[PDB]
């Protein structure tokens, strides 16, 4: 039964470098390729490539050139990856695999120990520098919204760490605000939006003002949100 | 070359779901296709190997099946436990390497299934001012909770500059997410429209504004 243990979190600033490892742990590491597999968080496998555990040598997906290197130590039954120069969107977890070949047909050899996952290695690259955010307004709207409706909102780009709180017309107004979960970049630094739904009546003469705070930085800012 | 998945594929306990992955002559048409079950924070692990058969372990309540360029992985007797992302994968001649799908989330309903809102806001003229630009695409209202977006310039694909949220579930007890274009005021410019398109179960809502 194959066994993976893959090395554990990384904390990387830009620039710098990481070495995962990929060991082998109750069989025979020769017996099979290694593949890697990267996933950024909440998002889809991305095949990286393989290394033949026989000869050494390795083999790149077309996404992953100069800074991506597989390599093996097979004195210690380990396969690893080296990432160099490494870039705020290389975060996310790391898995090596056992992989089959390529067969013409299924009357070839099968074991099950051909495709078994390490845990994955989560490598974070980020500078975390305080930024505070930009903050814009997204005027009204009424295509998406009831009858007599209009959204607007505020896109608070660009900020870290979290957290940024948002309120509406310092807090008079929390019917139908939703402020949307915020996307942590491939920059590594966050945005997100708030949206609030209101009577298009109301239009050319309620004031709509969002007021986003980011504690983090220590940014207050008030935006008027016009047609 | 991808191969097309699902976002979401849905059931309610007992029922069977079919989750298809969709391919080409140089990918699923000339390889064999396995599948992956890969629950939330855990590694994948193999369900289906050379288009349908299972190793050992993975009952056979789980089947595959391959037709020309289309392969597929059916799940009866839909259980709690089998809520997960599945992924199709094989090798694709023309990128020289292992393909894997986009995944597809597999939920047992607890509710009916919804269809997503989708508000998608331009740049604002201060953002251009500031030499940036960013489309706003805002999806709420949907379930069950996984959606596919996709951006497009002038009604062509475009990859670069996309950052999306995963589902989370607002007061309403359904799931919203965002996803954010970023361009520069020359592309936003320059283009006759670009749109936000989003696909959800048998749904798809595509938004589209211009300069
Ligand atoms: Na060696
Ligand atoms: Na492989
Ligand atoms: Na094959
Ligand atoms: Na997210």
């Amino acid at each position: 039964q194959v066994h993976l243990v893959q090395s554990g979190s990384e904390l990387k600033k830009p620039g710098a470098s990481v070495k995962v490892s990929c060991k082998a742990s109750g069989y025979s590491f020769s017996r099979y390729g290694i593949k890697w597999v990267r996933q950024a968080p909440g998002q889809g496998l991305e095949w990286m490539g393989w290394i033949n555990t026989r000869s050494g040598v390795p083999a790149y997906a077309q996404g992953f050139t100069g800074r991506f290197v597989f390599s093996l130590d097979t004195s210690v039954d380990t396969a690893f990856l080296e990432i160099s120069s490494l870039k705020t969107e290389d975060t996310g977890i790391y898995y090596c695999a056992t992989r089959p070949p390529r067969f013409y047909d299924k009357t070839e050899y099968w074991e099950d120990g051909f495709d078994v996952w390490g845990r994955g290695t989560l490598v974070t690259v980020s500078s975390a520098s305080t930024k505070g955010p930009s903050v814009f307004p997204l005027a009204p709207s009424s295509k998406s919204t009831s009858g007599g409706t209009a959204a607007l909102g505020c896109l608070v780009k660009d900020y870290f760490p979290e957290p940024v709180t948002v309120s509406w017309n310092s807090g008079a107004l929390t019917s139908g605000v939703h402020t949307f979960p915020a996307v942590l970049q491939s920059s590594g630094l966050y945005s997100l939006s708030s949206v609030v739904t209101v009577p298009s009546s109301s239009l050319g003469t309620q004031t709509y003002i969002c007021n986003v705070n980011h504690k983090p930085s220590n940014t207050k800012v008030d935006k008027r949100v016009e047609p | 070359s991808v191969l097309t998945q699902p976002p979401s594929a849905s059931g309610t306990p007992g029922q069977s779901v079919n989750i298809s992955c969709s391919g080409s002559s140089s990918n699923i048409g000339n390889s064999y296709v396995y599948w992956y079950q890969q629950l939330p924070g855990t590694a994948p692990k193999l369900l289906i190997y050379r288009n349908n058969r299972r190793p050992s372990g993975v009952p056979d309540r789980f089947s595959g099946s391959k037709s020309d360029t289309s392969a597929s992985l059916a799940i009866s007797g839909l259980r709690s436990e089998d809520e997960a992302d599945y992924y199709c994968a094989t090798w694709d001649d023309s990128l020289s390497g292992r393909l894997f799908g986009g995944g597809t989330k597999l939920t047992v309903l607890g509710q009916p299934k919804a269809a997503p809102s989708v508000t998608l806001f331009p740049p604002s003229s201060e953002e251009l001012q500031a030499n940036k630009a960013t489309l706003v695409c805002l999806i709420s209202d949907f379930y069950p909770g996984a959606v596919t977006v996709a951006w497009k310039a002038d009604s062509s694909p475009v990859k670069a500059g996309v950052e999306t949220t995963t589902p989370s579930k607002q007061s309403n007890n359904k799931y919203a997410a965002s996803s954010y274009l970023s361009l520069t005021p020359e592309q936003w410019k320059s283009h006759r429209s670009y749109s936000c398109q989003v696909t959800h179960e048998g749904s798809t809502v595509e938004k589209t504004v211009a300069p």
